[PDB]
RNA sequence: CGCGGGGUGGAGCAGCCUGGUAGCUCGUCGGGCUCAUAACCCGAAGGUCGUCGGUUCAAAUCCGGCCCCCGCAACCA
RNA sequence: AAAUGUAACA
RNA sequence: AGCGCCGGCCAACUCCGUGCCAGCAGCCGCGGUAAUACGGAGGGCGCGAGCGUUACCCGGAUUCACUGGGCGUAAAGGGC
RNA sequence: UGAAACUCAAAGGAAUUGACGGGGGCCCGCACAAGCGGUGGAGCAUGUGGUUUAAUUCGAAGCAACGCGAAGAACCUUACCAGGCCUUGACAUGCUAGGGAACCCGGGUGAAAGCCUGGGGUGCCCCGCGAGGGGAGCCCUAGCACAGGUGCUGCAUGGCCGUCGUCAGCUCGUGCCGUGAGGUGUUGGGUUAAGUCCCGCAACGAGCGCAACCCCCGCCGUUAGUUGCCAGCGGUUCGGCCGGGCACUCUAACGGGACUGCCCGCGAAAGCGGGAGGAAGGAGGGGACGACGUCUGGUCAGCAUGGCCCUUACGGCCUGGGCGACACACGUGCUACAAUGCCCACUACAAAGCGAUGCCACCCGGCAACGGGGAGCUAAUCGCAAAAAGGUGGGCCCAGUUCGGAUUGGGGUCUGCAACCCGACCCCAUGAAGCCGGAAUCGCUAGUAAUCGCGGAUCAGCCAUGCCGCGGUGAAUACG
């Protein structure tokens, strides 16, 4: 039963050899071997730190898969080794074997999902309807179903935030908080609109319909936007008022002024008497004012999120779910599913593993 | 879908059994299954003959079968060729004393499984379909049957578009019992799919 | 999963429990009637065409 | 800083003053009607009473301190 | 006295 | 010896690839796993040192009607 | 007075056929109403949605999916899952080469499959007193074609079925009307269960439907008399048992019988109302039978089939598990909530079916399930077999009970290689909900509903309270 667990080590590993390329990097490191091998090279060595950096970094790829080659064919040899001569300690020590390349393998998987900043954080998952109406918000309660039990066959937490049903039947949109381990790398392969061409049921003659819907997959920040006020920043005039007073206004500088520095943000006060009454209005609005700053960038990078974000219509989809024809199609890898009802089940290992290369 | 069979309709009535013998409780089930094989044999060494009716009568380990066709001595052979050496192959499956007759059929063109088959050859020919079932028709009532309809069911020419075509003359009471009318089918494979082929002669009503 | 199982519902197994009957004429192994050896839908079949001796439309 | 009014299910309000008992409407959930949805009909679930402490036998309720909310005032030079 | 049913009819 | 075309108009049909994608398009319309309509091929049709495309003019357009049109309800009787 | 940009491949007039209308007229169907019994509440059985799971295979989706395919899932079935295995293969047609054919019998390993292996004699037409030489009977081994797939598409199909709907309809030929789609006929008046029939009519005919021909039941006859029957006469062991007989009942083949045929009345007719005769009256009751077509209805998983896909595996064998899960939700049913009832004892009256490793009389052991004996019956003979409600007696006394029989403990029986998951039955003990059910909703017009039991198919056994049949008792109501 064991050279069955080597027949899947090198499964895993040749289309690992495939995006990473062993092919396109071994080339490349030869001449970054060649540059480095002249004397002068330590000449303006902000050169040649990104080099033998990037040589470990292409030696962590070339010659990783130099001893998965390698070492699975001594580990498949040494097992043979040892049932023709019924000798059980040269096959512990030839699975001592296969457990330690077991994890430079499992290492070299995480080129996959250890590359995207922040993998690891509790993501959610905003699913949207869209083109067709009452067909694609049931084809969009679908598809919340199809990632809920997704999300339960892999470790994560369920967590629904907020819902909001359709009118006729189904789902219009909602957002999920997968909390779990990793949950963003996985789920950020999931972004994109789902297209659902299918065999529509709420069109009277029972006629075939295409109806579109999105899932969209960020994860979570610290979302604390209450910057603290540093005086070191801070420049205060004060001055008289402008108006009413007597010998007062004149003759005392009771109006202040707190210009911040780096921002330019000016920001006055006259409405009391005291310059300390009007020191600390100012305080307040010189606060709240780069608090509308702060909110004016977040809001900023959303839009530029939602405008960068596709539009759930025609041709701009990366699935067929033809289930008059039984099929389950990732147009964008692209593989091709037949057991479709077991796609709606939870199997997105599938798409999702050969998605993150 | 809906009509009732137009012959099972009218066993002992106006049509008689093609296995006519009695059997007990222990027995049928393997003279039933003799009975089927001899008509698989028959029923595809005979179809170039011309084979409307397979007939079998059994009394204690003989049996007669009784073969009606178009063409006689296309099952004959040549002074009894064939005719030897399907009692050979016969006897070879029935273990027993397997007597075969032939007879006429009088008049093909009033034999409604006849009708059907040619029918079905000629679709198979890429032929007309709508031109073959009015010809059918036309050869039924000129050959003096008192009534006719053909039927053609499946991808017709080819198309897509599955489709029933269908003609008829004079009269075809199938709600009638005493009214005698034969029933046949036939089925034709083309490279697109298969039709099914029914014709109903009515012959003349008892 | 079938021409496998029209087969080796031939076979004389290992224990006479598991013995089943089949339809001799299409294999199916649900709603086959010991005198005939056939199911129901081939039972209807062949007494339509009228090759089951003596078997009639009942009416009453 | 002042005066005095509030915070009670998912939402909006009632309950306090004369303490023991938290109610109404909408919503939510299960069932019905309908081909289906809405509407309607039947049944159900649902509240640390902002917090800390504590009046009393006993606090949503009474009395202090803090925390957010609302209104008013902040004058004469 | 009582609302509505989109989007791919051979 | 090349160029256009081969769904109808409009002369010239099959195989494969694709699978509302890629693309075609003068009009009507083609393409959602058996497409004579997309792309290639075989074959075919039409011209030939040319063949197609774009632009523009007349024609078809009696669709500004002199030849040679209309106005109850199609556009069209003015309120008298 | 009066544009343009931009945009569309139409916007339009009239007329035709449908469909629809909270338009009308005239009709019909347990459609409503009139009734009677239920469902929805309870406990349980069963199917389904979900959810769970390694898998809880797959299909069915308003009526017309949901005790539906499933007329029998412990293994088998089985198509799913896990694990152990096989590679022209569980199976067809081949061609080639090695063994011996063929068939039976064991050994090892193993959960089994499988892998390994030790046994033993091949007819033929043949040179055969001789080694030896085959051919092809069939198997084995190695190949190459091929097999195999319940993998997809019922929106490529055949076949078969569901449905509107047993509704009264849908058409064609020729002629006539219209430029034409099309109309006419088929509409109209009357009538019928009916496009049934009558009358009228630019229509006159014809076909598919309706009806009839077919089956069961109701009366009677003829022919038959055992294994069925017994009116009368003999015996009568005390039982149609015996003689005897076929009358009667019956059984099962063939006929008769009802046609609005006959009288009254209304009618132009067709028919309608009433009466007699008759077992039966105006289709006598029930059945079989389902028009052109509709639902891109259902079924590629019964079968067949086009194409697409799998080929040491999307094929095949096996062992085990799952299809039997359970916070929930719906459909179909079973048993009930009691006195027109429950229990005990005794005692009557069916029909249709089934039955030779089958149905089992009778006897004995056991409280029993059952077991051990054992006769009969290829079954109008013998057996399943007792029908149950009912009847006659006795107990219960209005209570969660002598109602109800769920749940659980314990002890057994039988089938089966094997009842853990996951069988049915018996016995002791336990003895739940349920006091007649919200909104809503189903069936049935007469031997019907209600209620009572009996059989069968499937089937080793059975999760059947399901299905298909059979008879017993036997209502209420229909103004409209
Ligand atoms: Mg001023
Ligand atoms: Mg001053
Ligand atoms: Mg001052
Ligand atoms: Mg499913
Ligand atoms: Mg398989
Ligand atoms: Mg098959
Ligand atoms: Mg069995
Ligand atoms: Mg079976
Ligand atoms: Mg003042
Ligand atoms: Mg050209
Ligand atoms: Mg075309
Ligand atoms: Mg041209
Ligand atoms: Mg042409
Ligand atoms: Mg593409
Ligand atoms: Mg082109
Ligand atoms: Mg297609
Ligand atoms: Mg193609
Ligand atoms: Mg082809
Ligand atoms: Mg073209
Ligand atoms: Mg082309
Ligand atoms: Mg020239
Ligand atoms: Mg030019
Ligand atoms: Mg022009
Ligand atoms: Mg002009
Ligand atoms: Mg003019
Ligand atoms: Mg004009
Ligand atoms: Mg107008
Ligand atoms: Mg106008
Ligand atoms: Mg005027
Ligand atoms: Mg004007
Ligand atoms: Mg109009
Ligand atoms: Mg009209
Ligand atoms: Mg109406
Ligand atoms: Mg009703
Ligand atoms: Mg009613
Ligand atoms: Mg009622
Ligand atoms: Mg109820
Ligand atoms: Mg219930
Ligand atoms: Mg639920
Ligand atoms: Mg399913
Ligand atoms: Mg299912
Ligand atoms: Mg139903
Ligand atoms: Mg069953
Ligand atoms: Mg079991
Ligand atoms: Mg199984
Ligand atoms: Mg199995
Ligand atoms: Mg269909
Ligand atoms: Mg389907
Ligand atoms: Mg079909
Ligand atoms: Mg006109
Ligand atoms: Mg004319
Ligand atoms: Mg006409
Ligand atoms: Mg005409
Ligand atoms: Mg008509
Ligand atoms: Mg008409
Ligand atoms: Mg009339
Ligand atoms: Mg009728
Ligand atoms: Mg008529
Ligand atoms: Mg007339
Ligand atoms: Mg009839
Ligand atoms: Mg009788
Ligand atoms: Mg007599
Ligand atoms: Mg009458
Ligand atoms: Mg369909
Ligand atoms: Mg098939
Ligand atoms: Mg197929
Ligand atoms: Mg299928
Ligand atoms: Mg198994
Ligand atoms: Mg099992
Ligand atoms: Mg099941
Ligand atoms: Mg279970
Ligand atoms: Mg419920
Ligand atoms: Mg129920
Ligand atoms: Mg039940
Ligand atoms: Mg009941
Ligand atoms: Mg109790
Ligand atoms: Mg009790
Ligand atoms: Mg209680
Ligand atoms: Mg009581
Ligand atoms: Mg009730
Ligand atoms: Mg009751
Ligand atoms: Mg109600
Ligand atoms: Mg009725
Ligand atoms: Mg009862
Ligand atoms: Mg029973
Ligand atoms: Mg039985
Ligand atoms: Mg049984
Ligand atoms: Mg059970
Ligand atoms: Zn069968």
């Amino acid at each position: 039963p064991v050279n069955n667990r080597i027949q899947d080590l090198t499964e895993r590993s040749d289309v690992l050899r495939g995006y990473l390329d062993y092919d396109a990097k071994k080339e490349r490191l030869e001449e970054v071997n060649a540059e480095l091998e002249q004397p002068d090279v330590w000449n303006e060595p902000e050169r040649a730190q990104a080099l033998g950096k990037e040589r470990s970094s292409l030696e962590a790829v070339v010659d990783t898969l130099d001893q998965m080659k390698q070492g699975l064919e001594d580990v498949s040899g040494l097992l043979e080794l040892a049932v023709e001569a019924d000798d059980e300690e040269t096959f512990n020590e030839a699975v001592a074997e296969l457990d330690a390349l077991e994890e430079k393998l499992a290492q070299l998987e995480f080129r996959r999902m250890f590359s995207g900043e922040y993998d690891s954080a509790d993501c959610y998952l905003d699913i949207q309807a869209g083109s067709g109406g009452t067909e694609a918000q049931d084809w969009a309660s679908m598809l919340e179903r199809m990632y809920l039990r997704w999300a339960e066959s892999r470790g994560f937490k369920t967590e629904i935030i907020e819902e909001s049903e359709g009118e006729v039947a189904g789902i219009k949109s909602v957002t999920i908080k997968i909390s779990g381990d990793y949950a963003y790398g996985w789920l950020r392969t999931e972004t994109g609109v789902h297209r659902l061409v299918r065999k529509s049921p709420f069109d009277s003659g029972g006629r075939r319909h295409t109806s579109f819907s999105s899932a969209f997959v960020y994860p979570e920040v610290d979302d604390d936007i209450d910057i603290e006020i540093n005086p070191a920043d801070l420049r205060i005039d004060v001055y008289r008022t402008s108006g009413a007073g007597g010998q007062h206004v004149n003759r005392t500088e009771s109006a202040v002024r707190i210009t911040h520095i780096p921002t330019g943000i000016v920001t006055q006060c006259q409405n009391d008497r005291s310059q300390h009454k009007n020191k600390d209005q100012a305080m307040k609005q010189m606060k709240a004012k780069l608090y509308e700053l702060e909110m004016q960038k977040k809001n900023a990078e959303k839009q530029a999120m939602e405008d960068n974000k596709s539009d759930i219509g025609w041709g701009s989809q990366i699935r067929s779910y033809v289930l008059d024809d039984s099929r389950i199609k990732d147009l964008r890898t692209g593989v091709e599913t037949r057991n479709t009802q077991a796609v709606l089940d939870g199997s997105l290992d599938q798409f999702i593993e050969a998605s993150l290369k | 879908g809906n009509k009732i069979h137009p012959i099972g309709f009218r066993l002992g009535i106006t049509r008689d059994w093609e296995s006519r013998w009695y059997a007990g409780k222990k027995q049928y089930r393997h003279l039933l299954l003799e009975d089927q094989r001899i008509r698989g044999l028959l029923e595809k060494e005979l179809y170039s003959a011309g084979l409307a009716r397979v007939d079998i009568e059994r009394a204690a380990d003989n049996v007669a079968v009784t073969v009606h066709v178009a063409k006689p001595g296309v099952v004959i052979g040549r002074g009894g060729e064939r005719i030897r050496v399907l009692r050979e192959e016969l006897a070879k499956l029935t273990g027993k004393n397997v007597a075969l007759n032939v007879q006429e059929v009088q008049n093909p063109n009033l034999s409604a499984p006849l009708v059907a088959q040619r029918v079905a050859e000629q679709i198979e020919r890429r032929f007309a379909v709508r031109r073959a079932i009015k010809q059918a028709v036309q050869r039924v009532m000129e050959s003096g049957a008192k009534g006719a309809k053909v039927i053609v069911s499946g991808r017709i020419g080819g198309a897509e578009q599955a489709r029933t075509e269908w003609a008829a003359q004079g009269r075809v009471p199938l709600h009638t019992l005493r009214a005698n009318i034969d029933y046949g089918f036939a089925l034709a494979r083309t490279t697109y799919g298969v039709l099914g082929v029914k014709a109903y002669i009515f012959l003349g009503e008892v | 999963a079938r021409k496998a199982l029209i087969e080796k519902a031939k076979r004389t197994p290992k224990f006479k429990v598991r013995a089943y009957t089949r339809c001799v004429r299409c294999g199916r192994a649900r709603s086959v009637y010991r005198f005939f050896g056939l199911c129901r839908i081939c039972l209807r079949e062949l007494a339509h065409k009228g090759q089951l001796p003596g078997v009639r439309k009942a009416s009453w």
